[PDB]
């Protein structure tokens, strides 16, 4: 493809990206670095601070899911489940904007989303993190890495792998226009189990890949091997997802009332 | 030579085949042992290839210059993907099946019967067929494996960045190699790097199986494979 | 498998 | 790791 076509593609994705995802990285970092006037986020970092933090199940509008009732751990667990469900809907919409996606076999569309969704959620989760913690609730709060790490039994090992990934990933300094293309590359993966027609998917990915490569050269002229460092992140996402699935299995064994949202059960049933 | 000479990576790959002769020990005349289980014959090949794997790494530029403990870490962390990548590429020469280093050919149905189908089918569809379709050569395979070897995230490394730098030198040498050898295909480099996500997920699932063929025993496996399985 | 809700999202989307 | 450590130091 010609550069103009690659630029058009990248601009198209950036626009539909801004329109699918309310909270962008730019808006997230602006909040983390405290360079955006409109109330700073409350820091929840331990039991006593969380209690004071009624930004999850209290004084505001009862939206965040769970409220002590059955421990702080179940709390957070359900909160992420909910954040996960909103992303799936956003990602699903964003995917429909990728040129060629809605023209693929419906079954393959479903498969690509089934496997791509969590890789994308963790990719975007990195935008809400920094070495010390993660933003929670549209940016309305901030839970520390140390605290999440202290949760009881296996619950305390859920976020750490994600923080490790975010730090290395954030080191690449990608912006939303970069991420828009990267995310599309992840969706159009022709190696997902159960795909019916691989070629159409691969052909589209090749063009997205070339678009991304050009985007990075232009957007980050001084960073060597960035294209390769970024694609490398796609195999790291495989490990985070499988590792996460395993832990969800430990919770399922050590807790009779696991209870998962139907959209996630559907996605998680027979994954990898 | 040039930090990461692609000629030496090819030589590492070539020096530790197969490549004739090694394809007869147990495929058309004799065959020590007599294990009745595809999983057994495969675990034996893994165990055997573990020794050749060390020699291969020694031929990868700069690996041997790292501290001795760093080398151990790198190999303990990457052996299964490294081994899976080797037999998967070797199995391009055969249809619906895998060719072990022991010269043994494991057919699809046997694996399905042994109960390891599915994981076997993923190997064949996500790894073997992808390598065949794009026809990745031995130099490319060698570079991908070197990229796997040089994992800066392995726990315990004395100098993670030194390892990351080595991995990046492979990125540069491989890209240059693709542009010189396959100028007709601008996106071959990326397609090569995108073979890794499936290598990792299949490897993790494989480790998951091994940690079951152990916590049950019943006619154990071989020393070394068992040593690597003591977890990283 | 089926994936009922994923199909729905792809088909229509999500309410307000 | 007997085997691995040994094989590497020769
Ligand atoms: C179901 C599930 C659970 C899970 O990941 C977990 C379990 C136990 C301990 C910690 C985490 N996780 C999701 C994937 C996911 C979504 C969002 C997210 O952070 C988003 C940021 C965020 N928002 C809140 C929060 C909000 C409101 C109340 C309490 C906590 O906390 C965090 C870390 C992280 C991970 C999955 O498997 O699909
Ligand atoms: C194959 C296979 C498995 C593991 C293989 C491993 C860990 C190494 C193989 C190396 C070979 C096959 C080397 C060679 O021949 O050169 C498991 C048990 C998960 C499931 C069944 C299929």
């Amino acid at each position: 493809p010609e550069s103009a076509d690659l630029r058009a593609l990248a601009k198209h994705l950036y626009d539909s990206y801004i329109k699918s995802f309310p909270l962008t990285k730019a808006k997230a970092r602006a909040i983390l670095t405290g360079k955006t006037t409109d109330k700073s986020p409350f820091v929840i970092y331990d039991m006593n601070s969380l209690m004071m933090g009624e930004d999850k199940i209290k004084f505001k509008h009862i939206t965040p899911l769970q409220e002590q009732s059955k421990e702080v751990a179940i709390r957070i667990f359900q909160g992420c489940q909910f954040r996960s469900v909103e992303a799936v809907q956003e990602i699903t919409e964003y995917a429909k904007s990728i040129p060629g996606f809605v023209n693929l076999d419906l079954n393959d569309q479903v498969t690509l989303l089934k496997y791509g969704v969590h890789e994308i959620i963790y990719t975007m989760l990195a935008s809400l993190m920094n070495k010390d913690g993660v933003l929670i609730s549209e940016g309305q709060g901030f839970m520390t890495r140390e605290f999440l790490k202290s949760l009881r039994k296996p619950f305390g090992d859920f976020m750490e792998p994600k923080f490790e990934f975010a730090v290395k990933f954030n080191a690449l300094e990608l912006d939303d226009s970069d991420l828009a293309i990267f995310i599309a590359v992840i969706i159009l993966s022709g190696d997902r189990p159960g795909l019916l027609n691989v070629k159409p998917i691969e052909d589209i990915q090749d063009n997205l890949l070339q678009a991304l490569e050009l985007q990075l050269k232009l957007n980050h002229p001084e960073s060597s091997q960035l294209f390769a460092k970024l694609l490398q992140k796609m195999t790291d996402l495989r490990q985070i997802v499988t590792e996460h699935v395993q832990l969800l299995q430990v919770i399922k064994k050590t807790e009779t009332d696991m209870s998962l949202h139907p959209l996630l059960q559907e996605i998680y049933k027979d994954l990898y | 030579n040039e930090d990461m000479p692609v000629e030496r990576i090819l030589e590492a790959e070539l020096a530790v085949e197969p490549k004739t002769e090694t394809y007869v020990e147990a495929n058309m005349g004799l065959n020590p042992s007599s294990p009745n289980d595809p999983v057994t014959n495969i675990c034996q090949a893994a165990d055997k290839q573990l020794f050749t794997l060390v020699e291969w790494a020694k031929r990868i530029p700069h690996f041997s210059e790292l501290p001795l403990d760093d080398q151990v870490i790198l190999l303990r962390a990457g052996w299964n993907e490294l081994l899976i990548a080797s037999f998967s590429h070797r199995s391009i020469a055969v249809k619906d099946g895998i060719l072990l280093a022991t010269g043994l050919h494991v057919h699809r149905n046997s694996a399905h019967s042994a109960g390891v189908g599915a994981i076997f089918d993923r190997v064949l569809t996500e790894l073997v067929s992808k390598m065949r379709d794009m026809q990745m050569d031995k130099t490319e395979l060698g570079c991908l494996r070197a990229i796997v070897l040089f994992n800066p995230d392995s726990k315990g490394l004395s100098n993670p960045a030194e390892v990351e730098a080595l991995r990046e030198k492979v990125y540069a040498s491989l890209e240059a190699y693709c542009k010189h050898k396959y100028p007709e295909q601008p996106g071959r480099f990326a397609k090569l790097l995108l073979r890794l996500p499936a290598l990792r997920s299949i490897g993790l699932k494989c480790l998951e199986h091994l940690f079951f063929f152990k916590l049950i025993g019943d006619t154990p496996i071989d020393t070394f494979l068992m040593e690597m399985l003591e977890a990283p | 498998e089926r994936h009922k809700i994923l199909h729905r999202l792809l088909q229509e989307g999500s309410p307000s």
